[PDB]
């Protein structure tokens, strides 16, 4: 299962034996982001705006803690866009799924998020964020052509293109009327 | 007169371990 | 008069070429942006394995 | 009437696309099978032709010619504008 | 396993005065 | 259904809470957004910009 969340994300659970369980979108006290971890400190300090205390020395007894098997997991490239356009917690793969089945799963859905006359700049900015890891040269270009339609002047070019997009059916109609005149006017020159 | 505050080094040890499968 | 008649002709040609280029620039942008989106969808995605040691930053 | 007018707009907008025509055509068949079995068997055939025959080269070819549509029109328009002028510049 | 060393702030006060003419 | 007149009560010291008031601006087409999801969906925050 995948689910979209708000940035910045911070979760710190104090454990009973005196360690702390941390999952956080940003670094603090040398703890890496995005991967969770069990954290212990030798001297009281403030991390993620709260106090992580040094635990009381304990006596060792025979353990019964479980040790689960490790597991690599491959996710779809655009998992973030799939989770965002559902607005609920959604199933994205299985532990033991093939590359082919995994891909043919949100492909039709994703293809039909096509370019529109009404949010071309907002679309072009998604395409860049999607392309950045694949082709960084193209991303930087797309991002540029994004900010040109949005920012340059008062966004007048964005406006102009948006409007010329919505007019398409009228233009064809006129274009057709011109041909029907031109053909007649031409045929009415030949002897 | 000139009062100043010089920084002086220090450190706190921080151990970290993994949680297979996130369980 | 001849200069004004010539100016009108030259203006119309540059005005025609101006449009026929804009038609080609927009048409090429729609084709390339839509293909890249298709390729973005089918790329291999990230891998996660819950290893902390791997993500250490010094 | 009420039951039908409930997912109709939603369902209509699952339209044919340049990027999964074979995968779409295979859905249409599964949808048509109980209604018109003769048509289903046909659609299923034209499905496997774009996917299987050769190395799917025809699927590829059609997918590509689909995405090129805007360029082709643009060129087509430039040809007319030449043809008209070249024709008008033959008439005495 | 991953052992780390986090820096923690501190300071030492340092007063300074002048020597007119360098005498 | 029947809305009955209540029995007279004796007044005692209250501990009822009094929450702050709050204006809330919704999107113009909130009804169409809620309809095409077919589930309970998040539409804004208390303190969001236009
Ligand atoms: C509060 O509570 C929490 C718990 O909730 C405390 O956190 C826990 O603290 C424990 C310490 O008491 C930690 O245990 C220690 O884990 C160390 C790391 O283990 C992993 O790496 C091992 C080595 O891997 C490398 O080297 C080998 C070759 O040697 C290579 O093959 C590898 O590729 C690596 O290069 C590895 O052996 C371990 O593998 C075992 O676990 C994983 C799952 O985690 C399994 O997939 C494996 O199959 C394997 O488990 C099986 O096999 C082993 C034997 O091989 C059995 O023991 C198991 O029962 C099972 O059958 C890991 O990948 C260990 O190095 C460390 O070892 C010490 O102890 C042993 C004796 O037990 C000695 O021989 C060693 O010399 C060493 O002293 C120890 O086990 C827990 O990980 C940690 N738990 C969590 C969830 O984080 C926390 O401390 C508490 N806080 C306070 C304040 O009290
Ligand atoms: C080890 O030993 C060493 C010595 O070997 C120790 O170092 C010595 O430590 C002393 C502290 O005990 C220091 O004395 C202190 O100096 C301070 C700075 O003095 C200068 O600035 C003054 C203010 O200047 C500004 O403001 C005025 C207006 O108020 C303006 O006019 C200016 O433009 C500035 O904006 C200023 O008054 C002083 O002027 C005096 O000295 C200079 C030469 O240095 C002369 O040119 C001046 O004419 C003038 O001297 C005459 O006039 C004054 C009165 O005005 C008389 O006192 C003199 O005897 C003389 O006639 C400097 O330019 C002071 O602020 C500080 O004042 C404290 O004490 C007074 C009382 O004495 C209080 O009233 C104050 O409120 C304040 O508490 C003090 O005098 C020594 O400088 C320093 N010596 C050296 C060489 O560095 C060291 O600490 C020891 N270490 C250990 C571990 O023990
Ligand atoms: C069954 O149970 C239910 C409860 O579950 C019963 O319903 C409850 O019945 C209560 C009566 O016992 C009602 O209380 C009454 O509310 C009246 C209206 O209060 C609002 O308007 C006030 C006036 O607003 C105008 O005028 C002012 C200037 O005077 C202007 O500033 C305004 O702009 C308006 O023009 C206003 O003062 C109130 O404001 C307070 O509450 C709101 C939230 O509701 C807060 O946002 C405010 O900050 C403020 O609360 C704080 O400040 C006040 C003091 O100013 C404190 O009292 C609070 O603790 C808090 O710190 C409202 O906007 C009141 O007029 C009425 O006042 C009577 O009592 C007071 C003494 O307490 C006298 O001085 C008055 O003269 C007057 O007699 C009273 O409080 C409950 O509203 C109602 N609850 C609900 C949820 O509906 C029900 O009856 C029961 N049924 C049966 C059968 O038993
Ligand atoms: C669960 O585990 C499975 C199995 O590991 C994961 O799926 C596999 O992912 C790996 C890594 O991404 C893929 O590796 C690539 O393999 C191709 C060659 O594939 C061909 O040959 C295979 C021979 O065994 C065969 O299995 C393949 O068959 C599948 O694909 C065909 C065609 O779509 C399909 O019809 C079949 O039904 C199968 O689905 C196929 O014939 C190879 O070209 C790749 O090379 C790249 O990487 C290497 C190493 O970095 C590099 O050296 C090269 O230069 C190149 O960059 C790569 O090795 C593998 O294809 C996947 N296998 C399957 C069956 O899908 C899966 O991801 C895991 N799931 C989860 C959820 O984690
Ligand atoms: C939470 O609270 C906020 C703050 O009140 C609400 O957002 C505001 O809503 C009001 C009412 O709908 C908006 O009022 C209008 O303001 C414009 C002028 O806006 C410009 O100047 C502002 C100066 O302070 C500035 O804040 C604005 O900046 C925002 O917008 C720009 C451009 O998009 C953006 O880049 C910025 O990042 C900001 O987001 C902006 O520069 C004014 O023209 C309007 O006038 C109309 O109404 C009046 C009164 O009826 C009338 O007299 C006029 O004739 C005209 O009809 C109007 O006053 C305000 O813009 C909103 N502010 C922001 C920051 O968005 C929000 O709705 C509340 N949320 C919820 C969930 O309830
Ligand atoms: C973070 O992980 C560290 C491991 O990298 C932890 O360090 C270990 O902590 C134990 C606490 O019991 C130390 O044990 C002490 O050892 C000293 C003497 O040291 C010698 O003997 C020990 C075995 O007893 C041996 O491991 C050493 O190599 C030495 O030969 C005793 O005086 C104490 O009483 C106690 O037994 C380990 O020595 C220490 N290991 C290492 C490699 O440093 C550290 O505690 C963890 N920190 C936090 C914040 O949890
Ligand atoms: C006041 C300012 C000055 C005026 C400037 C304008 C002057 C014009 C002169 C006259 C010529 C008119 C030309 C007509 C253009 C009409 C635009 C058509 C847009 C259109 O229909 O496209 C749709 C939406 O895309 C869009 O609408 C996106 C359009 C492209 C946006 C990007 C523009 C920047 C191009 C950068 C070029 C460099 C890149 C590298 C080559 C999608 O197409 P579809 O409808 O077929 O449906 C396909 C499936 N959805
Ligand atoms: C190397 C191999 C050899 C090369 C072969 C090709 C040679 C071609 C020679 C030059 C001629 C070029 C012809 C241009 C074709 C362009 C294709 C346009 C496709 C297109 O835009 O259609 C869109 C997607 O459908 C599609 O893209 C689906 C297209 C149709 C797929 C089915 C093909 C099999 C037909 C079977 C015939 C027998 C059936 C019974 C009659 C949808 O249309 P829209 O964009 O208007 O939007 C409508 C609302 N979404
Ligand atoms: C916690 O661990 C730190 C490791 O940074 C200890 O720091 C050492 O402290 C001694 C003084 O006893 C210094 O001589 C060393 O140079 C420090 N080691 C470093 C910076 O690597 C610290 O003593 C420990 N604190 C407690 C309370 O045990
Ligand atoms: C020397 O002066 C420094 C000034 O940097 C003192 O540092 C302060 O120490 C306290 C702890 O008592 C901290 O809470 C403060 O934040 C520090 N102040 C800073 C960094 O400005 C230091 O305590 C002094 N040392 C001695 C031995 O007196």
């Amino acid at each position: 299962w995948a689910e979209a969340v708000k940035e910045p994300f911070v979760q710190v659970n104090p454990l009973k034996n005196g360690s702390y369980l941390v999952l956080a979108s940003s670094t603090d006290c040398q703890i890496p982001p995005y991967v969770p971890s069990i954290v212990t400190v030798n001297e009281t300090t403030s991390c993620f705006g709260l106090d992580f205390k040094r635990p009381l020395v304990a006596e060792e007894r025979l353990s019964f803690e479980p040790r689960l098997p490790n597991l690599q997991l491959r996710l779809p490239h655009l998992v973030g866009i799939i989770a965002k356009i559902k607005g609920i917690k959604i199933e994205v793969t299985s532990s033991g799924e093939s590359i082919k089945e995994q891909i043919e799963r949100a492909k039709a859905e994703l293809l039909r998020l096509d370019i529109h006359e009404g949010d071309t700049p907002a679309w072009i900015q998604q395409l860049a964020a999607a392309t950045k890891d694949v082709w960084p040269a193209a991303a930087s270009a797309l991002q540029g052509i994004g900010n040109f339609l949005s920012g340059t002047a008062q966004g007048i070019f964005g406006t102009a293109f948006s409007l010329l997009g919505y007019l398409k059916p009228i233009l064809i109609g006129v274009g057709v009327i011109l041909l029907v005149i031109l053909i007649f006017k031409i045929v009415s020159w030949i002897p | 007169s000139l009062r100043m505050q010089h920084p002086v080094p220090k450190y706190v040890e921080v151990n970290m371990t993994s949680i297979p499968q996130g369980v | 008069y001849t200069c004004c008649a010539t100016s009108s002709r030259v203006l119309a040609w540059i005005f025609l070429v101006c449009i026929l280029l804009i038609i080609v620039l927009v048409s090429c942008f729609v084709t390339i942006s839509r293909i890249q989106w298709n390729k973005d969808i089918q790329v291999l995605g990230p891998v996660i394995d819950w290893n902390v040691t791997q993500r250490a930053v010094y």
